[PDB]
RNA sequence: AAAA
RNA sequence: AAAA
């Protein structure tokens, strides 16, 4: 409700108009001039006008003595009858805009005006002055904005659609969203992003244009902020995949939305959204459901966490890109020894950072593990490592992952005896008088995935004893299990897939496989690996 | 904590030291002549006898200690790993770890079988409780277990008369589970 | 030397006049639209020249069918003949730019001009048209520039300072410094600011207006270079006060050297420079000459380290900025213990990793190490921290840094017997038979700030048994020091500073003061810390 | 024991 | 030994 207009002047015919406002056109003033007719208006808003005109001199003489210029008389007459009912209006001179000196004396008195300003709002009626001037100032204003921000609109009264003052903010608008894209696009900020992602949510919440809630703007955001916290943040690639996979939900459903809808510039939102599409989803492999394979290591588990490291470097996040990069290698000893389901166990992940494809493997360990020393303990006691030689190992060790993830799925890590077996037991030789075992929670997807393998490797040893359980895995999972009601003894070293109840019956019931169907659907049904270690 | 643990510890400590000693040749300087050693060993072992007299009064709080009748690893809906430990005890050990968990009354029966309760209060003079509920394991927890040595035939319970004999031919089994992690 | 110009079709009265470039104003072009004489000048150079008008189609039609406009008619036959020595002249059209929609439409239309061009430059020639058209365009140039990058000028003829047409390039410029400055001033990012700083300095050097060799805007780009790839990758504290401390100097010389040279926009460049000024070093702990105590931990490199992980924290590297938070403890530790000694040994920083003010230190140095392995394990093993937890933390963790740094500045850690001695010799106890030894290559700084010490704290054992050496270290350092040529026996824990020849006279000989001057000149006098851990 |  |  405090407001201040700038101008240029210029040396024309200055003509009485009709002006108004686009956005409320029912109201029109009688001015030879754009910022007059501007301050009329606003002032029937109840509100605080004043105005600065930049005169160059030569305007401020050639135009404004001589009282044989009919129109110049006319402008200056107008002027002082602007007093009016209360509007400020006082110029500063410029020069003609010659050369760099010059235009840089103009954007020094657009500084002291917008710092000496104690107002809310600054309009920008690049209307007068010779537009030689106004190029300059709608970008000064971007300049300015971004280096005390109270707020801005740019307006131009057009004469020739007789006439309505036009806002003309959109021109700053595309150099703010300049600056949003690129610090995304070659930096992933999400900053700057998520206001317009906000902002064109709250209009169309507004005005009912496009579908929130198929938009889902609110989660498009908030999700972007997460996934641009786990990448800064060295963070569980579980995390990293779950953001991604609901990323890609999110986006699909906003890209549905969008249609043109019937003021929320369409092209540059576009134009981001697709540099996700390109830069973060296109390279990443999600056909493999790797949400789905949480708890253990697996080799597309690796590949999604290659191309994370990828992008990583693409967005100058190096030092993240080195420690992902010494955990994916553990990962990988992980999978090539067949300790794969030790993934989240800090413990062997540790014994495993001590303890011709594995020495291809061993090498590549040793050297990550000093590179991301070099890094995580701040290059003290002269172990620095500075960046050029850091991506240029990043790189070498990219691509012997890659050589090594090939030569990598033809080797058939010789699953040994696996016991299939349906109850979460600890069973040892006669021979032995103690164990230790390790058990983990299989999701229905790792148990799936590790019984398949260990049938197609023939490694599985069924004491699978009821035949319902045969059943059950035979049409929930599409594999044939042999019904062998049998003891077994963990030796050490062995290992078990378990498919058992989570609830416990009454005793001797045997549930048909129509009731273990029916106990899956409501997660009575639980998967283990078991391995005894000892 | 108290007095007792620091007495324990100090006691070892210094038999350390000296064992060491013995156990090391004294190399690097660090003999022990015989009659030192002689005397060490039996200041010890008044020391054991002081310690031996707090430790047979002090209510060695064991905690919660389940009483299954199969040797699984159920662990919390909670949790999604679990490091298990277990032992294989003969029928006095088992005896005298159940025994003692009703006295200090930490026992949380898990048996849900009355055939069990018949064997167990025939063949250890103690009465357990029937109980078909789920326990699971914190870290830390222990049980006691009793199983057959054998897999029968799917519904099939022994009579108290069969599981005799099976008693008689080391066919009943008894177990301690630790949970390590 | 292939050029695409683009400019508006307007309806005023196109004049026929005379249109030079400012650049070469000799040549003049007798045109009556800018894009026109524009096109002449530079066929003029022997360059392949083509133009593209963007006319609204009330334009199309009721300028350019109306033979009853004077003129228009002039205009069109002067268009015709545009043909001339061979220009490429075309139009599409354009909406009003009356509303989103329609503003929209010209930036495709200035898009698919953009794309479809196979030439070198582009010159928008914003003279003609409806103004309104020409500010939104301007700004549309920056978002396409860094959104192929081939060539921009902008210019405009200005009719009444006649005619030359005035590169505006500028226009755009200011907003290109705009996202350098603001992506450096939120980011620490250099590369954006590194082309304006080679930039000037390539003018400069090629006209003689500043004197570089003092501006050395080549040692200031690459030390800015270098600044931010040890604050990106953790970095030893000795490189990061290096940095700093050169970047001081280059920038006072080249301060001084700006001096508003006699094209080189001069505020922007200064705006900038004060940001460093501001943001870097401004919070930084210089007059401790920190560079001069690159072996030891102290106090004041504790300060000047908790400050950049201030900074770390201002520009969004928070994993690295924990990193040098469990450094800087390690730091706090060594010294807390008297091992500040120990600095650069990695040995004694993970016997340190693991081995009421001491308590306070202590659980702080658990807790951050626990933050520290969040991050530099990847979340691993479910150890993830997630950022406004780790930020939390981070700023907790540095208002307790401040609580123990000013108690410790009060406890004076009370400095046992430390002998000063005149050989780097290892004598022990006539009781002992063996000893382990740390010997510490000392700076003349370090030395001289642990013996004042030892002095204050009166726990110097002086065994310096030459008088020369007295006079020496009284004379250069301004400290008295016993003269007692005695022997001493290092107890397991003693400490010894040395000050030693670093030469092997002949035998018997002792060097007099003045010769130890001279020695120390060209470097023949070392200072040693000698410590026994056995 | 400024390299007995 | 889908909690002998």
């Amino acid at each position: 409700k405090k407001i201040l207009i700038v101008s240029f002047l210029g040396k024309g015919r200055y003509y009485e108009t009709f002006y108004y406002s686009i956005e409320h056109s029912e109201k029109m003033v009688k001015k030879r001039l754009s910022p007059l007719a501007n301050a009329i208006l606003e002032k029937e808003n109840g509100n605080d006008v004043e105005i600065i005109f930049f005169v160059t001199n030569e305007v401020k003489n050639e135009f404004l003595y001589d009282e044989n210029n009919e129109y110049a008389k006319n402008i200056l007459n107008e002027l002082n009858e602007i007093k009016n009912y209360g509007i400020k209006v006082s110029y500063r001179d410029i020069p003609k805009g010659k050369n760099y000196e010059e235009l840089e004396i103009i954007m020094e008195e657009i500084e002291k005006l917008l710092l000496d300003f104690k107002g809310n709002k600054v309009i920008f009626d690049l209307t007068h002055g010779l537009r030689h001037m106004a190029i300059f100032t709608s970008s000064t204003v971007f300049y300015f904005k971004n280096l005390n921000k109270l707020e801005m609109k740019i307006v131009y009264g057009a004469y020739e659609i007789g006439v309505p003052i036009l806002d003309i903010t959109q021109t700053l608008e595309l150099s703010d969203l300049t600056i949003a894209l690129e610090e995304f696009e070659r930096y992933g900020i999400t900053e700057r992003m998520i206001i317009v992602l906000k902002n064109i949510q709250k209009i169309v919440a507004k005005n009912k244009l496009c579908n929130l809630n198929e938009l889902k703007f609110s989660s498009l955001s908030r999700e972007l902020k997460l996934f641009e916290e786990l990448l800064k943040i060295p963070s569980p690639p579980e995390k990293i995949a779950n953001s991604i996979y609901k990323i890609n939900d999110i986006l699909e459903s906003s890209i549905r939305e969008f249609k043109l809808c019937s003021l929320f510039f369409i092209k540059p939102i576009q134009k981001f959204l697709v540099d996700f599409q390109k830069i973060v989803l296109e390279k990443l492999p999600l056909d493999k459901k790797i949400n789905k394979y949480s708890n253990i290591a697996t080799l597309e588990k690796v590949e999604f966490m290659k191309n994370i490291i990828k992008l990583l470097i693409n967005w100058k996040m190096y030092s993240e890109a080195v420690i992902h990069l010494r955990e994916l290698l553990i990962d990988i000893k992980l999978i090539e020894n067949g300790k794969y389901f030790y993934y989240n166990n800090k413990d062997f992940r540790e014994k495993y950072w001590m303890y011709e494809l594995p020495k291809k493997i061993e090498e590549l360990l040793k050297n990550v593990k000093g590179w991301r020393n070099s890094v995580a303990h701040g290059g003290r006691a002269n172990t620095s490592i500075n960046q050029k030689t850091l991506e240029e190992n990043l790189e070498n060790a990219l691509s012997m992952i890659d050589e090594i993830l090939l030569s990598m799925k033809d080797l058939k890590v010789n699953s040994k005896k696996i016991y299939l077996l349906n109850s979460t037991i600890m069973p040892i030789p006669k021979d032995n008088q103690e164990g230790k075992f390790y058990i983990l929670k299989l999701t229905k997807n790792e148990f799936k995935v590790i019984l398949e393998n260990a049938i197609k490797d023939d490694v599985l040893d069924s004491a699978i004893g009821a035949e319902s359980v045969i059943e059950f895995i035979k049409d929930k999972f599409e594999l044939t299990v042999p019904l062998k009601r049998k003891e077994i003894y963990f030796e050490k070293g062995e290992s078990a897939l378990v498919i058992k109840l989570e609830k416990r019956p009454e005793e001797g019931k045997i549930y048909t496989k129509e009731e273990m169907d029916f106990m899956e659907e409501n997660n009575l049904i639980g998967y283990y690996y078991i391995y005894r270690e000892g | 904590d108290k007095e007792l643990p620091k007495k324990i510890e100090e006691l070892l400590k210094n038999v350390k030291g000296w064992r060491n000693s013995v156990a090391h040749g004294g190399r690097a300087n660090t003999s022990i002549n015989q009659k030192t050693l002689e005397e060490n060993l039996e200041n010890a072992l008044s020391m054991i006898d002081e310690i031996l007299l707090s430790m047979k009064d002090l209510k060695v709080n064991s905690k919660k200690i389940y009483l299954l009748n199969s040797t699984i690893m159920p662990i919390p809906k909670d949790n999604q790993e679990g490091k298990f430990y277990i032992l294989k005890l003969t029928k006095n050990e088992f005896k005298v770890i159940l025994e003692n968990a009703i006295k200090d009354d930490v026992l949380d029966s898990a048996i849900g079988a009355e055939s069990v309760i018949e064997f167990i209060k025939d063949k250890f003079e103690l009465t357990v409780p029937l109980k078909r509920k789920e326990i699971y394991f914190e870290k830390g927890e222990s049980a006691l277990v009793i199983k057959l040595e054998k897999r029968p035939e799917e519904g099939k319970i022994y009579t108290k008369e069969e599981m005799d004999f099976m008693e008689e031919n080391n066919l009943i089994g008894y177990y301690y589970i630790y949970r390590e992690g």
